[PDB]
């Protein structure tokens, strides 16, 4: 239950400091401070959790926003996770548009059940042996990062995993799809990219 | 126009579904409704949040169905509250599936209305259901030690990230020369 990695963007340290703190000192698993600069918890390689209070989700002029939030991960991600948390009506389309394209969602009371819900989300991702577990140190990481549509953990257990950025470079669909522990359709993409031929 | 059960017959979930919805009733099935040949709703009263086994098997038996995708939806009222985080632990954690908490059953007509509308409606009808040249030159531009005025005259010797990093020392001195050439042959390199 606990040891566990867990990836959480700088601008949760005001928004949800609770939570940070919760899953640190009760839950106490290895909590990372990132600079992931579309979202909030990258909980396993592959899943991303967002979380927004019910006011947010009901205040149905971020309607749009919300969505073109979750186009830009639905292209790093191939499983996404929602929380819609309580604070301290016209948007079940909203709900349903989710739902509709396979996105998971929660329902939270406070900042310290976030903090269970993301303990849990992150064993069953370990028990999926998509687990996050890497140094998460290196500045080969920038060549990586400027990859259109790589989260923060593909980009780190790139540089980990391969030995080298020249060996990436040549690497068949096969093992970069399993050395960046990414998606079978992903590894083609990312592959037309280093590929492209002017 | 959606399949119930006939639990559900002459009840205020179906007086407001009525009117938008036309609904067939079915004896015995294992969902309250179907929304499709491979998607349907198991409703979950208060009630019936009692710690007893009146929805659990119900859910396990459409999680074993290969194709049947499942979608809880549940009564949260004042009483239900705390039995809430169990349920949602059980159905969309161990057993992956959607759980919609509700609070009247008259919430969950809309609900299940918008539910219906969103499946018959085309696919690609919400917003979440191509190479770029610029960023792969600002990708090249992460190598040390390269800005954007040395990046293009690199991919034009070399017009891949593959033929880049298999360049030989001598032929990266002929187009940048010196330290610069040895500095990107050194980031590939180890």
């Amino acid at each position: 239950g606990k040891g566990t990695c867990i990836l959480v963007g700088g601008h949760e340290i005001t928004s949800g400091l609770e939570v940070i703190s919760s899953l640190r000192a009760i839950h106490g698993l290895q909590v990372e401070v990132c600079p992931l600069n579309g979202c909030d918890y990258i909980v396993s390689n592959r899943m991303v959790v967002e979380r927004r209070s019910q006011s947010e989700m009901l205040n149905s002029v971020n309607k749009n926003k919300f969505i073109e939030q979750i186009q830009h991960l639905q292209s790093m991600f191939e499983r996404i996770c929602v929380i819609v948390e309580k604070d301290r009506k016209s948007y079940d389309s909203l709900l349903t548009t989710l739902i509709g394209a396979g996105i998971r969602i929660l329902f939270s009371s406070c900042q310290e059940e976030t903090a269970d819900l993301l303990k849990e989300l992150s064993l069953v991702e370990q028990r999926k042996n998509v687990g996050i577990h890497v140094p998460t140190v290196s500045e080969a990481l920038q060549f990586y990062l400027s990859i259109p549509n790589i989260s923060y953990i593909t980009a780190l257990n790139m540089c980990h995993q391969f030995s080298s950025v020249k060996r990436m470079a040549n690497s068949s669909l096969q093992e970069i799809s399993m050395y960046a522990q990414v998606t079978h359709q992903k590894a083609e993409e990312i592959y037309r990219y280093i590929h492209y031929v002017f | 126009h959606i399949v119930a059960n006939e639990k559900w017959r002459g009840s205020q979930l179906a007086q407001e579904m009525q009117g938008k919805i036309k609904l067939i009733f079915e004896d015995g099935l294992t969902p309250d409704f179907y929304l499709s040949n491979r998607c349907c709703i198991l409703y979950v009263t208060e009630a019936d949040l009692v710690a007893g086994n009146g929805y659990r098997k119900r859910l396990v038996r459409v999680r074993n169905s290969n194709n049947l995708k499942g979608i809880v939806v549940v009564e949260k009222t004042r009483m239900s509250e705390q039995y809430f985080p169990a349920l949602q632990k059980f159905t969309v954690l161990d057993l992956g599936m959607v759980l919609l908490p509700v609070a009247s059953q008259m919430e969950a007509s809309c609900l299940v209305i918008q539910l219906v509308q969103e499946q018959t409606k085309e696919p690609s009808k919400n917003p979440l259901l191509l190479l770029s040249e610029p960023s792969l030159l600002r990708t090249v531009q992460q190598i040390p030690g390269v800005g954007k005025v040395k990046a293009p005259l690199l991919l034009q010797k070399f017009p891949s990230i593959q033929q880049l990093s298999n360049a030989s020392i001598g032929e990266l001195e002929q187009v940048v020369g010196q330290a610069v050439a040895q500095q990107i042959h050194a980031f590939f390199t180890q």
